[PDB]
């Protein structure tokens, strides 16, 4: 018998025996979820515990199977992500060091506090303490004190850690083969052995940097639009051509500037379409948000939710005693189980939620019929860009005013369109260039590009440079700013964010070319379009078996991400833009700071 | 009026594990075929060769009722000419099956909260099964070309599988309750009719 039908003998016992003992990690975990009892820890644990043992006993197994004597190539796949997890590439020293470091980075991170001057008596935790703040705040030296508090007595915290982080990480990596942590991060993206659907690691940084390229104009022009409002709001603590104070982009970092639109919004007469009263009005209950989510899949010809995705899943919050994490999130167990955990309130950003992870399910009962470990989606971006796209399609008026939420009698002018795009690029556009000088930077850390006497010195010039934003307080090498937030500290990648937008716009604009729309693209509802559905479903059923490169392909008809469907979902503020700019500077120096 | 034991096969507490799949010999008795209908929904009641609808004042030399659990998406592997772990490795159909398979979910019956696996499947085997042929050898598959020496361990794998059988599965993953009515014609006296 020859290496390869070994391998898929091995494969066939590893799926059977991953998909059940996954199962019993992924049922404890979600009745921990929903009944919170330190019994119930304790059992998601146990049966945690049971399969990443379960995991690194396969892996090592799997080493066994050589991957050069293979030509299956989904034999192969399936193998290489089954080896590549195996971390006994580091000593079990440097690997318990390595563990130690990260949770000890996660525990700083989660219960890191800090204690207001003049009272050390009340202190703030990230959440909801300093995020309530840097999200609602319009006090300068208060958001200035909680971005700076958090950095100073949490960042410096993680900065001898993350040093060690980094020399492990990139030690893991190199004797896995790879340039560095960073080059490990884009193996994600990494195709071989596919003729014409091949993608290296190294491309990821040249196609990223490219479109980006393409981005700077929409967003130049973005951040010189709020920084003109903000301006306003600020004349004495914002300069008409500097960068934008770090502390006053709406959270604790920047990376999203969605709680700018009160400052920010065009049209503030405008009143923004909220369809929360009417749901309330027609008694909309949590079951209804779903079914009616159910539908505008089977509208696409998508298949109803299971029966066990209406028994099993927890859709209201249960309340009284019983307590849930009510992060809004969709859980495929496997076994055909579908389930959505969501506290679910009657409000239209539930609604879209719903719909949003709804996506997420679909994604996951198209690729079920896959092999488990190809159970996933076809990158780390692809699976949030489907769940993006169905709140696109069931937010806009179109859609609301088809399903009841939305009186015919309202009529959609072109100024509640501008201020629906601009709230979208706060979101949406301001992030692109956060996401990207954030994972820039680690990518330069983990190469050796920055010294570690440094990491902060590059990291705000980088800031300056690329997101336009500049610090309010000189930072030395003492903090660790980037590991002030969650994806750093807790060892997740970020391009993800970058490409998923990409991803979730070039995945709209081909839907709604299937569904024959006629206008601009932000208006469109893919709802009633069966035409759609196929075309993405076509890509959705293949899960992790085929590169993302030909799974994007079955969407969008390209093979690489591109960055022009997002500009045309723009392009109606983007020309708004311009000429709302036409007496303000567009672009920033980066030698100006807050500090004198 | 001796009436065939379609009680013992249909309604048994607990169904054979599909490698080694019950068998039950029918013969010398009257086969109320409408009594079969416990009417909760059969997934498959789907004959071959023979008309199910009202045609049991045929008669037959032998009755084999082979009962036996897999999951829903399994079902559609008792039928001829289907292939997949169960017909070639746990229950196979000649070509020109005569016969009658019946289905049903038993998911109420055959999952467990902690998981049930009483019921086993064969994932690996040398050959595929002949038609009608079973292997109930517990013997570890040699996937490598090292001996095995009866233990598992790197290419030496238990040839049997446990559905883990759970309320929470899905349909596809649910378990069902399968009768494959077997239907025999020798030059022989023909003592199953069932008027
Ligand atoms: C790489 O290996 C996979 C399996 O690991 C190959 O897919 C499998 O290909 C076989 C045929 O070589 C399929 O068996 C056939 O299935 C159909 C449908 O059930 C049936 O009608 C036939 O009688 C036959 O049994 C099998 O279904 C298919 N899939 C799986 C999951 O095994 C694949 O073709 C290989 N690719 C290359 C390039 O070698
Ligand atoms: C929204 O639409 C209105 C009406 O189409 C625009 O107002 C017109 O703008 C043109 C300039 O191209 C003027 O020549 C007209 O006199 C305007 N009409 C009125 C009634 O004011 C308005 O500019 C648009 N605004 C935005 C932000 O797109
Ligand atoms: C299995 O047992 C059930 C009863 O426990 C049988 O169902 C009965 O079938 C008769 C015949 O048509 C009906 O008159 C009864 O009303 C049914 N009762 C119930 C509770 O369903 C069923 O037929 C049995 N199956 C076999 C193959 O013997
Ligand atoms: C929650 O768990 C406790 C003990 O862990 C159990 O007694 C209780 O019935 C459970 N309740 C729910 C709603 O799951
Ligand atoms: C919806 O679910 C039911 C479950 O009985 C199923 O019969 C039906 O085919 C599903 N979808 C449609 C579009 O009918
Ligand atoms: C979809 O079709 C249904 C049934 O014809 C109709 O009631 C609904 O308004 C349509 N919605 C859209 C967005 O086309
Ligand atoms: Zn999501």
């Amino acid at each position: 018998s020859t290496i390869e039908e070994q391998a898929k003998t091995f494969l066939d016992k590893f799926n059977h025996e991953a998909e059940d003992l996954f199962y019993q990690s992924s049922l404890a975990s979600w009745n921990y979820n929903t009944n919170i009892t330190e019994e119930n820890v304790q059992n998601m644990n146990n049966a945690g515990d049971k399969w990443s043992a379960f995991l690194k006993e396969q892996s090592t197994l799997a080493q066994m199977y050589p991957l050069q004597e293979i030509q299956n190539l989904t034999v192969k796949l399936q193998l290489q992500a089954l080896q590549q997890n195996g971390s006994s590439v580091l000593s079990e020293d440097k690997s318990k060091r390595l563990n130690t470091i990260l949770n000890t980075m996660s525990t700083i991170y989660s219960t890191g506090k800090v204690c207001n001057p003049d009272n050390p008596q009340e202190c703030l935790l990230l959440e909801p303490g300093l995020n309530e703040i840097m999200a609602n705040s319009l006090d300068y030296n208060e958001r200035l004190w909680a971005w700076e508090s958090w950095r100073s007595e949490v960042g410096k915290q993680l900065r001898p850690l993350y040093e060690e982080y980094v020399v492990l990480k990139n030690e893991m990596a190199r004797a896995n083969h790879y340039e560095d942590y960073g080059d490990y991060w884009r193996g994600d993206y990494e195709v071989n052995g596919v003729d014409g659907y091949d993608y290296s690691r190294g491309q990821l940084i040249e196609d990223v940097e490219h479109t980006f390229e393409e981005i700077k104009p929409l967003y130049e022009h973005l951040h010189a639009y709020v920084r003109a409002k903000l301006m306003n709001a600020y004349p004495s603590y914002i300069s008409p051509i500097g960068c934008l104070p770090a502390h006053l982009l709406g959270d604790m970092w920047g990376r999203f500037w969605t709680n700018l639109y009160s400052l920010t919004v065009p049209f503030g007469q405008k009143p923004n379409i909220d369809v929360t009263d009417a749901m309330v009005d027609q008694a909309w209950d949590a079951q209804r948000i779903f079914k009616e989510a159910e539908k505008f899949f089977v509208s696409v010809g998508l298949p109803n939710m299971t029966q066990g995705f209406w028994e099993n899943s927890m859709l209201t919050d249960p309340g009284n005693v019983q307590k849930a994490v009510c992060h809004p999130t969709a859980w495929d167990l496997g076994k055909g189980d579908f389930r959505i955990l969501m506290c679910t309130k009657v409000t239209m950003d539930d609604f879209l939620t719903a719909h949003h992870e709804m996506g997420h399910i679909q994604y996951d009962m198209a690729y079920a019929a896959q092999p488990f470990l190809l159970r996933n989606g076809a990158n780390e971006g692809f699976h949030e860009a489907v769940g993006e796209i169905m709140s696109l399609s069931a937010a806009t008026p179109k859609h609301l005013k088809s399903i009841g939420l939305l009186s015919p009698d309202f009529q959609e002018d072109n100024e509640t369109e501008i201020n629906f795009l601009l709230k979208q690029a706060l979101t949406i556009v301001g992030t692109l260039p956060f996401t990207y000088m954030l994972e820039k930077w680690r990518w330069m850390v983990f190469k050796g590009e920055i010294p570690k006497d440094q990491w902060m010195k590059k990291w705000w010039e980088m800031k300056r440079e690329i997101v336009g934003v500049v610090e309010p307080v000189p930072h030395d090498e003492t903090y660790c700013d980037p590991a002030s937030l969650f994806h750093v500290s807790n060892d997740y990648s970020f391009i993800r964010y970058y490409t998923r937008t990409l991803y979730q716009f070039q995945f709209q604009e081909a839907l709604c070319q299937a569904a024959k729309h006629e206008g601009p693209l932000h208006k469109c509802d893919i709802s009633n379009s069966t035409e759609a559905g196929q075309k993405l479903f076509n890509m959705l059923r293949l899960g992790k078996s085929e590169p993302w490169t030909l799974a994007l392909e079955n969407v969008v008809g390209a093979k690489n991400m591109n960055v022009r469907p997002l500009l045309n979902y723009f392009e109606p503020l983007f020309t708004w833009l311009k000429d709302q700019n036409k007496n303000s500077f567009v672009g920033w120096s980066t030698d100006w700071s807050p500090y004198a | 009026t001796n009436l065939c034991p379609f009680d013992e096969v249909f309604n048994a507490t607990r169904f054979a594990s599909v490698y080694a799949w019950n068998r039950k010999r029918i013969s010398n008795c009257v086969a109320d075929y409408s009594v079969l209908y416990n009417f909760a929904p059969f997934f498959a009641f789907k004959c071959y060769g023979v008309s199910p609808t009202k045609l049991n004042d045929l008669c037959f030399t032998n009755v084999y009722a082979d009962s036996f659990v897999i999951r829903g998406n399994e079902v559609s592997q008792i039928a001829p000419g289907q292939t997949g772990n169960i017909a070639d490795y746990n229950y196979k159909l000649p070509d020109d099956f005569t016969g009658c398979v019946i289905a049903w979910n038993s998911n109420k019956l055959d999952s467990k909260v902690g998981g049930n696996y009483n019921y086993l499947y064969r994932l690996f085997r040398k050959s595929n099964l002949k038609p009608f042929e079973r292997d109930i050898s517990t013997e570890i598959y040699q996937a490598g070309n090292k001996p095995c020496n009866g233990v598992a361990g790197f290419n030496c794998y238990f040839p049997l599988r446990s559905y883990g059988f759970r309320p929470t599965y899905g349909v596809g993953h649910q378990p069902y309750r399968v009768v494959v009515l077997s239907f025999e014609l020798l030059h022989a006296p023909a003592t199953v009719c069932g008027p």
